[PDB]
């Protein structure tokens, strides 16, 4: 089976930038979709974009155009995100999630535990 | 947001319950639609996709439809661990990117 | 009219990574790997 | 020389593996720059696919089945390269004095065709691999083409560019029979004939 | 040329070579040459050490390693060659096939495909169309209704 | 670019042979016909033969066959030219020529700088 293992919680002031991976442990997923959604506390998931490693294609949201970095590594099989100019809007619970196949369209079955982002 | 969801809904043990999801034509009309299900303070988990496909560990009492620019998920005889917020989850077109609903809080009553 | 046509094609984009084969050098490809750290 | 957790030295100065495939911004099956002239920009959602064109719409879609198997030998095939090489030589240093030039020659002999041989085994593999990759979209794109020639049969003209202009009213319904491969010849067999006649 | 073709139409009849695949082919099989060439130069070259009879472990193992690397090399040598000759052989093979098949579908149904790597032409193809054919530059709809036409007449 | 560079000028007794070589410079060319023409003083150009030599063919001129070996090396990139029992009408300028293709139907658009032989 394969879970994903993100990194520890994270404590930043404003202005700062935050960098959160995603290890794919027990097999593989470079071949798959991994999608990074945030969740604010008390309001609803919100995409932020995905990474399709071997396909080649890194989405972002258009709301988080220009401020997030996605980038994978396939020999580590991690898959990181990278968002910068930090707020306190940008206080969330972060997950990765792997989604069906190599795009995004297909429903995300496998999430990491998530990440806790607090800027302050 | 461009998904709408009721905030919250409420019903007893056994009894069938539904979640509506209001979109538009880019994101449910030409789009398929996934469902979420997410305990409060855990990772959100995999429960319809492709509309009204299941997973094998889900339990056959979950179950989704579209139709049109809407989608609906039904959860017939209601137990006590269903007390979950559900997500309606979908790509949008137009956006070009993941678009999520507000979130449905269901309420086990008794 | 206009009758319904299909048809098949592939994946293109502005990339300018090339690889190099025994039978073709420096073929530009659509996605490559760069699999050597020179840095 | 190298201390720890290494990679594995080369004297390769450009090792790039193909994982996409060959770029057409304007080989062996001759379907990838044979017969279809050029890749789509605006298929971003897959590696193949298809550009549907009737009465309700133009636009395009990917086949996933396709992009996925290719993806997964795609994967599979770069997880196999780093696999057969993790047990490549590691030069140590050694050191001789100038009683012992002759054995220092060895050893620096024997070093020097050990980074030659894994040189030269890292190249090749890049090389053959790349061809291989190239070969494989070019037969997957002849693959695709060959299941939906072979899924229209005589329902569908094909126009020699990739494209099949179909014999009957093929609405979106239709198109996505033809995408998933549940194509259902004798539905339209009947109007197809009467449209080969009728433009005879 | 390598590859080509041999029509025989009413003018005459004779061969003529596809330049285009044949420069195409000969490009690949001369850049496959110099890549053998360039991949195998920094092959292990032996040099003479000499050892005394109280160095015949040393010796031992010096002569090891240069029949090691020589054994290696030899093998990565024969082993390029057969595996090129298979890449060269297909490699011509599907030249052959990439032009009937560029050929098939620049005719479409107006020739009859005979199955021995030949085309029976239902319309009258003259000097002009067999060059229009051997250019990629074959025009469907000039000769489809005669075509068409010979068909039901043929039939 | 692509510079063919000829040997030196020769002179050479009656009986005798010539070989003059052709190297390629500045890249390969044993994917074209490189030709060899020769021009005696007053007179026209004159093809004497060629070499195509990954396509495998040797041609010579009917005038020149049975007395002239043409051959080429593609591992010196280097095509070679002996001409055997010369007289005194073997007096003329020898070009070697690459052709625009791997056949000697195309033009010959790179030239070599010329090779005098006179027989005396
Ligand atoms: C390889 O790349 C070099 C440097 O970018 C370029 O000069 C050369 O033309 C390329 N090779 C081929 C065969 O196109
Ligand atoms: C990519 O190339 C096409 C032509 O092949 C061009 O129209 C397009 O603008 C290019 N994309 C970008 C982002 O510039
Ligand atoms: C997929 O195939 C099914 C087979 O029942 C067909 O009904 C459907 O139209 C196809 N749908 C898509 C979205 O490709
Ligand atoms: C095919 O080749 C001839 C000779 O090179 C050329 O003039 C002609 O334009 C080509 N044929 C057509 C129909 O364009």
């Amino acid at each position: 089976q394969v879970q994903l293992v993100q990194s520890g919680a994270e404590v930043k002031k404003p202005g700062s930038s935050v960098k959160v991976s995603c290890k794919s442990s027990g097999g593989t997923s470079n071949n798959y979709a991994i999608s990074w959604v945030r969740q604010a506390p008390g309001q609803g998931l919100d995409w932020m974009g995905g990474i399709s490693p071997i396909f080649g294609s890194t989405a972002y949201a258009q709301k988080f155009q220009g401020r997030v970095t996605i980038s994978a590594d396939i020999f580590s099989n991690t898959a990181y995100m990278e968002l910068n100019s930090l707020t306190s809007e940008d206080t969330a619970v972060y997950f990765c999630a792997r989604h069906g196949n190599y795009y995004y369209y297909s429903g995300m079955d496998v999430w990491g535990q998530g990440t806790t982002v607090t800027v302050s | 947001s461009a998904l709408t969801q009721p905030p919250a809904v409420s019903g007893t043990p056994g009894q069938r319950v539904t979640i509506s999801c209001s979109g538009s034509d880019s994101n449910i009309g030409r789009r398929s639609v996934n469902w979420y299900q997410q305990f409060p303070g855990t990772a959100p988990k995999l429960l319809i996709y492709s509309n009204d496909q299941r997973p094998s560990v889900v339990p056959d009492r979950f179950s989704g439809s579209k139709s049109g620019t809407s989608a609906s998920l039904a959860i017939s005889g209601l137990q006590s661990e269903d007390e979950a917020e559900y997500y309606c989850a979908a790509w949008d077109d137009s956006l070009k990117g993941a678009v999520f609903g507000g979130g449905t809080q269901l309420t086990v009553l008794g | 009219v206009k009758s319904d046509q299909i048809c098949i094609g592939y994946h293109a984009n502005n990339s300018t990574e090339q690889v190099d084969t025994i039978m073709e050098k420096n073929v530009t490809v659509t996605h490559a790997q760069d699999i050597l750290e020179k840095t | 020389l190298t201390i720890g957790e290494c990679p594995k030295y080369v004297k390769s100065n450009k090792l790039v593996l193909a994982t996409g495939l060959r770029n057409s911004p304007l080989g062996l099956f001759g379907a990838i720059a044979g017969f279809i002239e050029g890749g789509w920009q605006g298929m971003v959602d897959g590696w193949y696919g298809y550009h549907h064109s009737n009465e309700q719409g133009s636009g395009y879609a990917a086949d996933k089945e396709s992009t996925q198997k290719a993806i997964d030998g795609v994967t599979n095939k770069v997880n196999s390269i780093i696999d057969k090489m993790n047990t490549q030589f590691e030069a140590v240093g050694r050191e001789f004095n100038n009683l012992e030039r002759r054995i220092e020659n060895l050893n620096k002999k024997m070093e020097d065709g050990f980074l030659d041989v894994w040189t030269y085994n890292a190249e090749l593999l890049v090389l053959m691999e790349n061809e291989r990759t190239l070969d494989f979209h070019d037969s997957n794109v002849k693959n695709l083409y060959d299941k939906v020639r072979l899924q229209l049969r005589d329902n569908a003209k094909e126009l020699g560019n990739g494209c099949f202009e179909f014999y009957h009213k093929c609405d979106n319904e239709c198109m996505e029979s033809v995408r998933n491969g549940t194509y259902d010849y004798p539905q339209y067999s009947e109007e197809a004939r009467l449209k080969r006649e009728e433009i005879s």
